[PDB]
């Protein structure tokens, strides 16, 4: 349906495998030349986007306004093939308690996993590292799915960052953090 | 929670 349509569309249009130090990750291009990639992915000076070795233009580890890890490494590259502005779908108000996870990372490249009920945990520790605005979905997930895009038709919630037990945890990509950047 | 990176 339209939800899976959006997922498979987003995947092929703005999602591309960014291979870096920790392996292959889901490169979520926000717009033009800026894409987001997990911090734990360890993006360096040069990354392999779809195999294409591209050097970093600006690597900004996005932390939360409460000066805590947000875990979104704003990876700005001098991107020739500009990304479509999917920032309009990035929401501050999710309203999408029904989400789908599009994994395009190390363990699952091109894997649409509907998570079902998605909620938020607020503030918690992520790999013993305090991280802000953590999303919680009751859906058993594991390593390898981190970096995946948590989205629905019309709403991009963020990216899978990890998990705790049977509850998966994603980073809440609030429109506010991206709409302001230029 | 201490959720881990995945």
């Amino acid at each position: 349906g339209p939800n899976t349509e959006f997922a498979l569309s987003l995947l092929r249009k703005n999602i591309m495998t960014i291979t870096t130090s920790k392996g292959e990750f889901t490169g979520l291009g926000i717009h033009d030349r800026v894409c987001v990639i997990p911090t734990h992915a360890q993006p360096g000076d040069d990354v392999l986007v779809n195999g294409q070795k591209i050097r970093v233009k600006d690597k900004y580890k996005l932390v939360d306004p409460e000066n805590i890890n947000l875990e979104l490494t704003v990876l700005t590259l001098d991107r020739n093939e500009k990304f479509r502005d999917i920032r309009g779908f990035i929401s501050e108000d999710l309203e999408g308690v029904d989400a789908t996870l599009v994994v395009h990372s190390n363990n699952f490249t091109n894997t649409i996993l509907e998570v079902g009920p998605v909620t938020m945990a607020g503030l918690i520790n992520l790999s013993s590292t305090p991280t802000n605005r953590m999303i919680r979905y009751d859906y058993a997930t594991k390593t390898g799915q981190c970096g995946g895009v948590l989205c629905a038709t019309g709403k991009i919630f963020g990216i899978h960052v990890g998990g705790n037990g049977r509850q998966g945890f994603s980073a809440q990509l609030k429109k506010q953090y991206f709409v302001e950047k230029q | 929670l201490e959720a881990l990176f995945q």
